[PDB]
């Protein structure tokens, strides 16, 4: 049966910050298919190239995806960190990746949020002046602790929200801070493609 | 020989010569001769003309000010200048090349601009207009628009609301270059949530329905403007694509409750400092922050922050001092309280917590001047323990017990009280001394410590001077509970001990003030001493500042208490003196002097005939919150408003009843608002006491009107010659 890539192009388009994934296993995709609704500004891949990626069987294809201005198309590559992978998206580079650049076409029809968000500051805070100030990051593929705040984005740039941290998650204060950034004419994403190679009984081939 | 009178006051008869200069290199400076431009050499001390008067008059317009850029190609003209408040206000612009000798007539600075400023190198411009700021590369290329959310009376970029051009900044601008001009540093204030102040200005006769004013304004414990501060680059502004400002959040400390920015010092090339302050003005935090092009970020290491905290008071004088960074921005100078309570200069590492004082003593450093590789040069109250002069000193930066003073010996009966203006990379530096003898400003050379040349002795002055019987002053201290508190009296020329004089106290007294100084005067109290054989006094007691935190802080959470305790108990030792009549003692004050006069006055102290408060805060809930908060705290039950109730002028009404009152106000105060006096009335007439009043139409603070300002001396002489019955 068909691979469903549909969630990933309807209703709003998820921020960075609150990526949304899809995992598809014995399932068989057009990727040329899906690409073909988009403009693709960059595809830089890893552990693979970008004609395998459409042409492999896998056991699980896993695809990260979120709205995300091509501006910020340097702050989200290796190494170079960053408030995106710091506190919003960290790519994985445990399974061979492929990191998708790319705008929605224009008789596509998406319905784009009110703008771009991403988180800028997550620290906890501890003392009785209240001033131990201890970051707080995120490891690859995991959701930010800032990320409940608002996870649809932010109506402000440089909101700030606060909350007190149970005893549990460490107790004292969590600080978060968002920016905006202005939505474009044209919806603006990424998705982060992710493959394996299981010996196990079911693949995801790309269809005949 | 005459005598100085009130007319020659108004008049201004007597002028003070200045000395006004604009470096803009390490040795040349520009300086206004005849109505000209010149440039002067400061080694050789010739000079050409850099613009001709007659440049100008052609122009069509009257020139207010003129700036011209770093890199000497363009001059900036203001004209059509309209005044806000103290700092602020709106202008027209032009924009003229100096080697084309030719006005720029496209790409203009719009009308009505609220802020301009040349890059600190070549010849950028960024200037603020509808609370947006534009960015010119080029006096004849097209602006770039930096900003978008600008807003009349609730959001500000680059330039400052009410409260923080008047407490914080004391400037409109708040727009800071980068050393090299390539980033664009400006802060963001939000006024939405803060309550407007409301009075009428009634304006010309013509005006039929007066105007009613509307001026966001926090009043003590309401609701705070709240800012946010940007970074723009300036060399990658694109004229198809809006510019990307990156936002440097306040660390976490403050982000939990209300805050100020009140600090912003570029360290390096890509380094910038911000200070920020809680609301509860004891705790402060230094921020330092790096550029980061490969993040995209300016990155603000937890490592790197500096908290300044106080246990007996607030921060700083009036806010945390600003550092001076060494070149290469890994370290920094800054005049801190030590464990004494004594501020001195204070030598940090930005990622070390642990500082080192350079300073010490009891005495203060007022200001730190000028930083080189091999020496600080710093004012300070030093020499002879008198807290009321400054002088200059360097101290070697190898070796901190190598200090010089600079200015100390140079004219030690004529000149105690100095300034001083340096080069680019201090190569040289003008002195400014304004007391106790006429002004006087001379050029030195830094690399030896050479005196050049006198460029203003006030000459003219003094031969006019001689034949009019002026003033002496005396300089002393008295002493309280083995504390020294000193005081300064105008004494009349030809004074006779052996007379009984009457006496004039003459108050602020505000935190950290200084009424007793060595500074030369020509004003009010020169005709008073000069004409009508009045004493006149003034007395820094506790509150008062450059003399210790211990001094200071005393009036900590108590305004209206020790600091007017202290005027009635000096005004006591006055009279005890044997050439003060005990009973023609008066007192009067501005401002905060308003509010002690009368606090005084009503205190029923017995000492004070009469007395004059002009625009005096009478309640503390009634002015603006950033001052009032860092004396008082908030007026709340949790905090201090017991404090707040009971340290109100209409509470001691009654006591009104033994004195003379003359209580004035500009009806258009945008800073104590009219309000407060109105206030005085009220209780005063609910009471039964009678007292005299005037109100100033349209006036404001200052009441510094040509006009207004002739009146009210006028009529405040006319008040203290009928108190002191003289004739
Ligand atoms: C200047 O400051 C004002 C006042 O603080 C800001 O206005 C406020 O912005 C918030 C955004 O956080 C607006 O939103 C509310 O958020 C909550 C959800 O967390 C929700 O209950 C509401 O439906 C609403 O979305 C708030 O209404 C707004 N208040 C105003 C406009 O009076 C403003 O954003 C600041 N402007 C700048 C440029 O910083
Ligand atoms: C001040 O004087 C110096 C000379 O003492 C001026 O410099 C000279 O200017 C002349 C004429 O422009 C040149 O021919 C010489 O080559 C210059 N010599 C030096 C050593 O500079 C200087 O321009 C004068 N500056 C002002 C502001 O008047
Ligand atoms: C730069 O930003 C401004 C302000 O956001 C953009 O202008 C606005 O665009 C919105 C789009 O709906 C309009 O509603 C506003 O009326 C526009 N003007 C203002 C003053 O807000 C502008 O288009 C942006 N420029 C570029 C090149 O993207
Ligand atoms: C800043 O000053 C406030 C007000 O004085 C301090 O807060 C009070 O501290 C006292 C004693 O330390 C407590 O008994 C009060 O309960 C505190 N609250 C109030 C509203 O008074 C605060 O400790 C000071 N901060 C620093 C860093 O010294
Ligand atoms: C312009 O400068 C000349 C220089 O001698 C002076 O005489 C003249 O009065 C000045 N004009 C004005 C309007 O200041
Ligand atoms: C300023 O206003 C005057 C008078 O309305 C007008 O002639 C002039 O062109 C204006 N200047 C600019 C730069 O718009
Ligand atoms: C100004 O400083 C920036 C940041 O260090 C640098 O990139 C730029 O080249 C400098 N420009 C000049 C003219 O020195």
């Amino acid at each position: 049966t068909e691979c469903d890539f549909s969630p990933m192009l309807t209703g709003v388009a998820p921020q960075v910050y609150n990526f949304k994934r899809l995992v598809f296993s014995n399932c068989n995709y057009n990727l040329t298919k899906l690409l073909s609704l988009f403009a693709v500004d960059e595809f830089s891949c890893n552990g693979i190239s970008p004609d395998s990626i459409a042409r492999g069987c896998y056991s699980t294809l896993t695809v990260d995806y979120f709205a995300y201005p091509l501006s910020m198309k340097s702050y989200i590559r290796p190494g170079s960190a960053g408030n995106i992978p710091l506190y919003n998206y960290k790519q994985s580079f445990a399974n061979p990746t492929c990191r998708v650049m790319a705008s929605v076409l224009a008789n596509v029809t998406i319905t784009k949020p009110h703008a771009y968000g991403y988180i800028s500051k997550c620290s906890r805070l501890t003392g009785a002046n209240q001033d131990v100030e201890t970051p707080l990051y995120i490891n690859p593929g995991e959701y930010s602790i800032c990320r409940d705040f608002s996870p649809g984005g932010f109506s402000e740039d440089g909101q700030v929200f606060k909350r007190t941290l149970t005893q549990f998650e460490g107790g004292g204060l969590l600080i978060g801070v968002g920016t905006r950034v202005p939505m474009t004419d044209n919806l603006q994403m990424s998705f982060i493609i992710s493959v394996q190679y299981g010996t196990g009984t079911d693949s995801v081939c790309p269809m005949l | 020989r005459k005598t100085y009178t009130l007319t020659d006051y108004l008049k201004n008869t007597y002028r003070l010569k200045l000395y006004s200069l604009r470096w803009i290199s390490d040795h040349e400076y520009l300086y206004k001769q005849e109505n000209n431009i010149l440039v002067f050499n400061a080694e050789y001390g010739n000079s050409s003309v850099f613009l001709e008067n007659s440049t100008f008059d052609e122009f069509g317009h009257s020139i207010n000010d003129y700036s011209i850029s770093p890199d000497g190609q363009f001059i900036l003209l203001e004209y059509n200048y309209v005044k806000q408040w103290r700092h602020s206000y709106t202008a027209s612009y032009d924009i003229y090349d100096l080697n084309k000798r030719q006005l720029i007539t496209e790409e203009r600075i719009p009308n009505n601009t609220q802020w301009v400023t040349w890059s600190p190198v070549g010849h950028k411009l960024a200037y603020v207009w509808n609370n947006d700021i534009y960015v010119k590369i080029e006096p004849n290329l097209p602006s770039y628009r930096i900003t978008w959310t600008g807003k009349e009376d609730i959001i500000y970029n680059g330039i400052t609301d009410w409260v923080y051009e008047e407490e914080v900044f004391s400037a409109y601008s708040a727009l800071w270059w980068s050393p090299n001009g390539t980033f664009l540093a400006y802060a963001q204030f939000n006024d939405t949530e803060v309550p407007l102040i409301e009075y009428s200005f009634y304006s010309d006769e013509s005006l039929q329905y007066p105007k009613t004013v509307r001026v966001p304004y926090p009043k003590a414990g309401a609701v705070n403007p709240t800012v946010k501060f940007f970074v723009v680059n300036t060399d990658s502004l694109s004229s198809v694509t809006n510019a990307t400002s990156i936002q440097i959040t306040a660390p976490a400390s403050m982000l939990i409750g209300d805050h100020y920015l009140c600090d912003v010092t570029w360290a390096t090339q890509e380094r910038i400092s911000l200070q920020w302050l809680r609301r509860i003005q004891n705790y402060s935090v230094m921020d330092i922050c790096d550029y980061d092009e490969s993040s995209g970020r300016w990155n603000c290491l937890v490592a790197r922050q500096h908290i300044e905290m106080s246990t007996t008071g607030w921060v700083g004088r009036f806010r945390p001092s600003e550092p001076h960074f060494t070149l290469d921005g890994n370290s920094f100078y800054k005049i801190i309280s030590n464990e004494e309570g004594y501020r001195h200069i204070c030598y940090f590492q930005i990622d070390k917590k642990d500082c080192t004082f350079i300073t010490k003593g009891t005495w203060e450093v007022i200001g730190i001047e000028a930083l080189t590789s091999d020496y600080l040069y710093y004012i300070s109250n030093e020499y002879k323990g008198m807290p009321g002069g400054r002088n200059l000193y360097k101290i070697q930066l190898s070796d901190y017990t190598k200090v010089t003073c600079l200015s100390c010996e140079l004219n030690p009966e004529r000149c105690q009280y100095y300034s001083v203006s340096f080069s680019k990379e201090a190569k040289y530096y003008q002195l400014r001394c304004s007391g106790p003898g006429l002004p006087l400003y001379t050029l030195h050379s830094s690399v030896n410590d050479k005196g050049l040349r006198v460029l203003e002795d006030n000459s003219a002055l003094d031969k006019m001077l001689q034949n009019v019987q002026m003033p002496s002053k005396k300089l002393d201290f008295i002493i309280l509970n083995e504390t020294k508190f000193w005081y300064q009296m105008i004494l009349p020329p030809h004074f006779d001990k052996s007379k009984k004089y009457p006496l004039l106290l003459d108050v602020y007294a505000g935190p950290c003030s200084q009424k007793a100084d060595t500074v030369f005067r020509l004003n009010w109290a020169t005709y008073l001493a000069s004409t009508e054989n009045i004493i006149v006094a003034s007395f820094d007691g506790r509150g008062s500042g450059y003399q210790g935190d211990k001094i200071m802080h005393a009036i900590n959470r108590r305004l209206g208490t020790f600091e007017v305790e202290d005027q009635i108990e000096a005004a006591r030792q006055f009279s005890k003196m044997g050439f003060v009549d005990n009973k023609r003692i008066a007192i009067w004050g501005w401002s905060y002097g308003g509010y002690v006069t009368s606090m005084v006055l009503g205190s029923g102290s017995g000492v004070f005939k009469c007395g004059i408060a002009v625009a005096p805060v009478s309640r503390w809930e009634y002015y603006d919150s950033v001052y009032t908060e860092r004396y008082m705290g908030l007026p709340t039950p949790e905090d201090n408003l017991d404090h707040y109730r009971n340290s109100t002028v209409m509470s001691r009404a009654e006591n009104f009843k033994q004195v003379e009152y003359l209580l004035i106000h500009g009806t258009a105060d945008d800073n104590v608002h009219f309000q407060q006096s109105a206030q005085i009335s009220k209780a005063l007439v609910d009471v039964g006491v009678d007292f005299q009043a005037m109100w100033y139409t349209d006036e404001d603070h200052g009441i510094a009107s040509s006009t207004a300002h002739q009146h009210i001396y006028t009529h405040m002489s006319h008040f203290i010659k009928q108190c002191f019955s003289l004739p």
